[PDB]
RNA sequence: UAGGAUAGGGGCCUACCAUGGUGGUGACGGGUGACGGAGAAUUAGGGUUCGAUUCCGGAGAGGGAGCCUGAGAAACGGCUACCACAUCCAAGGAAGGCAGCAGGCGCGCAAAUUACCCAAUCCUGACACGGGGAGGUAGUGACAAUAAAUAACAAUACCGGGUGUCUGGUAAUUGGAAUGAGUACAAUCUAAAUCCCUUAACGAGGAUCCAUUGGAGGGCAAGUCUGGUGCCAGCAGCCGCGGUAAUUCCAGCUCCAAUAGCGUAUAUUUAAGUUGUUGCAGUUAAAAAGCUCGUAGUUGGACCUUGGGCCGGCAUCGUUACUUUGAAGAAAUUAGAGUGCUCAAAGCAAGCCAUCGCUCUGGAUACAUUAGCAUGGGAUAACAUCAUAGGAUUCCAUGAGUAAUGAUUAAUAGGGACAGUCGGGGGCAUUCGUAUUUCAUAGUCAGAGGUGAAAUUCUUGGAUUUAUGAAAGACGAACAACUGCGAAAGCAUUUGCCAAGGAUGUUUUCAUUAAUCAAGAACGAAAGUUGGGGGCUCGAAGACGAUCAGAUACCGUCCUAGUCUCAACCAUAAACGAUGCCGACCAGGGAUCGGCGGAUGUUGCAGGACUCCGCCGGCACCUUAUGAGAAAUCAAAGUCUUUGGGUUCCGGGGGGAGUAUGGUCGCAAGGCUGAAACUUAAAGGAAUUGAC
């Protein structure tokens, strides 16, 4: 029985793709296979950014960003519920939410 | 490779009558397509057909009726005598009310009835119904 | 699709219907005869003789003005090459492939490539021979070939 | 898939030829191995009682099959033969004179019986049916 | 080549000479519970299995060998010898051959009389005449097979259907008639007897002149009747039944099927489209080789007489397959015409006026693969033949003519060339990067590390941390994609070199050169092996800490082979798209990569970047069957009982088992090839509802 169409990576017209290693239990994936996903947040967060304004020195620094791609094995990322296990007809969606 | 063009003649004419086309197109052409496209339309399963000269191998356009139900090649062109026509029309034909079998004797290429007329055997181009 | 991959292209030329040459080609099968002969003094080939007439000489189709293939031509004035033209090209890539592969031990690709190049002049070589187009005491010598060419 | 050539003959002869082979009842024709059995090729054979045996019956049955160890006289294996007809083991007494035959899935073990493929037909020349029915008695 | 020998050819044998002969189109060798054929069984067709036996051919007389006589024998109801048995004997010797008929022993699951006769069919001899265990006749014979009894009718009693009558059915009821099984005069049969056919006399009422074999849960026609047993005895081909109410066991009654036949065991035909040429299968059920090359084999584009109507000679020639017609073709068997053996299976007989006979009575006819012989046909196919004219046609015994002078086209087959490109395709050298580790310098001081929590470990000799710098080895983030290249494995920093490749463009070239492929070859992740180097990190083995009832594991730390490289071996992966390669056709759509054609109007710049349309090639994706499929699902896994485009590999219920052994490659680990005994009624695939 075969669960999707495309085995559950990305490759197609190519027989070798080298590994990553996930970010939480260094498990060697493929990189097509491993769940990636880019986070960008701010250094300090809203209830830290209003007490850092003031303590900057200058008014016209702007707050630095930081910017992250990050890969998951399956199980880590089925645990960590970066992805859910969704419905058989909802598998074959592959919009991103919003 | 093209190893028969009579059954890619005979495996597109049909393709194209199960889907409902008026006209259908065959490449490369040759004579033995000519004179099974003669016969069947003779007996009147197939209408016009007009031949296209390329300058190479030709090409030939069919005008379908709706009346053709299979046609098809039969491979490799065993070898059948007056006395074995009965048993392919047992086994290539829906009933012996109708339905044709053409046969390549060294008379031409003609149907099996024709050729138990002229008492003559050959081998066996297809069959069609 | 080709013999020796798999690739399915379909590139090619399309002669055109109209056999007779066109009406501005004003030379006559003379000129033509005499240019084809010396290119082929020249050392020039069937192949790139015709490009060479269709491009600056304005003959759109050798078989139209004069009647008759380049290599009949040639082989009707005696000057036709000892060897056919796929054949000797060929022979040249393969002996350039030994020769590039004699210093480079390691390199399992174009190993490969030589079989193949090998196994195609061994097809064409005995084509040659079934029409009496080659010697049939001919055969393909990796050692001597690159004195051939 | 198959070679339709007409010159193609040979090769479908000697394709079918290899392919019989993976048959199970051809094998076992064609291997000859058949002569090797306790009966070598034959409907029935003849022994002398060695011993009167009971065997339990599989699961899930629950019952005492009284079987009987004979030895066959045309080549002296030795070979446990059923006993039907309730109360015929009586009539079987030891070193006695046998018929035995096939029990009836021709060389594999018949119902809830452990590894029995034969069944006593005639004890000392006299059918176990007519002892059985009280139409003979035993000499 | 020449002899010898033979009835005769021939290495049949001898002398000399030469090195040949057969083989993946299976020689050689092995097995056969193998005499070959005509034929037998079952058969929609195709087929599968058998063929000791009465007809034909061969071989043998216990096993081998040698030979006489004879026209014919390597004869055995002839001899000689040896081997093995075995027979009398006066112990000096003598005689043997039932796989002839009958009979005996033995072997076995398994097979009849030590009878009569030449009357028939024929054979043999000097012969009309003898003889014939050839052959026929009787005996035993449920091998197989044909026909066919075991009662029919009426009345009465009882019960039904079209108050009534008729019809129909049951009664160890009542009547009569009928007859052969049996017995037997007699005649007939017969070589003589016997059987049959025919027939005096006798011969049926419970017409005792007495029908049996298997079953009664399902498959599968027939009982949820009664009594017994109680997971025992037993039944049960398979599923299953019996544990105090048994439709299944043991019995009675009743009923069912076949019926003078039925049951059981083996072998094998069908069933079996589960051997598949007709006609099976290979994504997931067993089954596509890791991938490509490759000879034999199989398979190979198109093109060349049509209009023409009518309807004894005499040559010398492309070869075949195919198809038609003919001939020759043993009988018996099979199919089949005739024929009233009383019918039938049979037989080849017979039939008729009522004969001093006739129908000339009949004793037909097919089929009989393949191979061989001959006649016609030339469509479809296979071979070489095809442009140095070395071509065709003329003149010059009894050199000049000469002509229409002679070459199919160039596959949306293939190869080669050329042009501008394109790619993380390959080899060699070279360049760069942060991080990790180590070391050196400098700074501060109490913990650092790791964990769900801790400890093993490091540390006031300064651990961890901070900055600078050098060295080493490995690794190439982000860019990175339902994107690219490669035969697959696989390939990701720059630059140079070297050879290669696809696609596109082409009014370039050759002209079938091709597709797939036993044998045979290249390449083939990781781990593994032999040595040299290197040895950062990680880390099989090992050690320690921790958890735990236990932990040779999962969690921590230190680490060996290994991980990197060079020269050689191995040849395997979930080597996967679990989907071999080539070709044609059959829905739509948009996106994307490479090339090309056109339009277009912007770029801090013809061309490049961008936009729009189209063509070829590729990786994929979405929707939908009118398709297929057990379904999941698939635009190919479609064009399949309306079954056939070419070709390779490969599967036959689950285990044993990829095991044993042999062969073969490897240093080894191992690889390729690869069973059997035995065991089992299910194993398995897809989907569904619950439960968890
Ligand atoms: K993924
Ligand atoms: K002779
Ligand atoms: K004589
Ligand atoms: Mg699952
Ligand atoms: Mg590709
Ligand atoms: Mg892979
Ligand atoms: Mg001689
Ligand atoms: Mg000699
Ligand atoms: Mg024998
Ligand atoms: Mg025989
Ligand atoms: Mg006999
Ligand atoms: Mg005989
Ligand atoms: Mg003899
Ligand atoms: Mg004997
Ligand atoms: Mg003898
Ligand atoms: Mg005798
Ligand atoms: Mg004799
Ligand atoms: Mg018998
Ligand atoms: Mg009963
Ligand atoms: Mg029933
Ligand atoms: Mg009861
Ligand atoms: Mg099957
Ligand atoms: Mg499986
Ligand atoms: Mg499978
Ligand atoms: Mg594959
Ligand atoms: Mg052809
Ligand atoms: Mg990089
Ligand atoms: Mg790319
Ligand atoms: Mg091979
Ligand atoms: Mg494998
Ligand atoms: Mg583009
Ligand atoms: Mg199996």
């Amino acid at each position: 029985t075969f669960k999707r169409r495309n085995g559950g990576r990305n490759k197609h017209g190519r027989g070798h793709v080298k590994y990553i290693r996930c970010s939480n239990c260094a498990k060697c994936c493929p990189k097509d296979k491993a769940i990636k996903r880019f986070l960008v947040r701010n250094i300090v967060e809203q209830a830290a950014v209003r007490d850092v304004q003031e303590a900057c020195v200058h008014d016209g620094y702007v707050l630095p960003k930081l910017y992250a791609k990050v890969h998951h094995c399956v199980s880590c990322a089925i645990h960590a519920h970066i992805v859910r296990v969704r419905s058989r007809e909802n598998r074959r969606n592959r919009e991103p939410p919003q | 490779v093209r190893v028969s063009v009579l059954n890619d003649a005979l495996k597109s004419m049909y393709n194209a009558e199960k889907r409902g086309k008026r006209q259908v197109m065959i490449r490369p052409s040759s004579k033995v397509i000519i004179k099974f496209l003669i016969v069947m339309q003779k007996h009147g399963y197939i209408g016009e057909f007009e031949y296209v000269d390329d300058h190479r191998s030709g090409k030939i356009v069919v005008e379908l009726n709706g009346r053709l139900n299979k046609c098809g090649v039969i491979s490799p062109r065993f070898d059948v005598g007056v006395k074995e026509i009965e048993g392919w029309t047992a086994r290539l034909l829906p009933s012996r009310q109708f339905g044709y079998i053409v046969l390549t004797t060294s008379a031409g290429i003609m149907d099996h009835e024709e050729a138990r007329r002229k008492n003559v055997g050959g081998k066996v181009l297809g069959f069609f119904y | 699709g080709r013999m020796h991959s798999r690739g399915k292209g379909i590139s090619s030329s399309a002669l055109p219907y109209k056999r007779t040459p066109p009406s501005w080609v004003k030379t006559a099968v003379a000129d033509v005869d005499e240019l084809i002969t010396k290119a082929a003094k020249k050392g020039q080939m069937p192949s790139q003789i015709g490009v060479l007439l269709r491009d600056q000489h304005g003959i759109p189709l050798v078989k139209s003005v004069t009647g008759s293939k380049i290599l009949r031509i040639l082989k009707a004035h005696g000057l036709a090459p000892e060897i056919p033209e796929d054949l000797y090209f060929l022979i040249k890539k393969a002996v350039a492939i030994r020769k590039h592969l004699e210093r480079n031990r390691k390199d399992k690709d174009s190993k490969f490539r030589l079989i193949l190049v090998e196994s195609r002049i061994h097809r064409l070589a005995r084509y040659y021979k079934r029409t009496k187009k080659l010697p049939p005491t001919w055969k393909y010598e990796s050692t001597t070939a690159s004195t051939l060419v | 898939g198959k070679t339709r050539g007409m010159g193609a003959g040979r090769k479908l002869k000697t394709h079918r030829r290899n392919q019989r082979w993976a048959d199970k009842a051809y094998k076992k024709s064609h291997l000859g191995n058949e002569w090797k059995k306790p009966f070598a090729g034959s409907s029935h054979a003849k022994g002398i009682v060695l011993e009167k045996i009971g065997i339990e019956a599989k699961q899930p049955n629950s019952a005492i099959r009284k079987c009987a160890r004979v030895q066959l006289v045309k080549n002296g294996k030795k070979i446990a033969a059923f006993v039907p007809n309730d109360g015929c083991l009586n009539f079987i007494e030891e070193n006695d004179e046998v018929l035995i035959a096939g029990f009836g899935r021709k060389g594999h073990a018949v119902g809830d019986i452990p590894g029995v493929r034969f069944k006593v037909v005639k004890v000392s020349g006299v059918s176990l049916l007519a002892l059985f029915k009280e139409k003979k008695e035993k000499p």
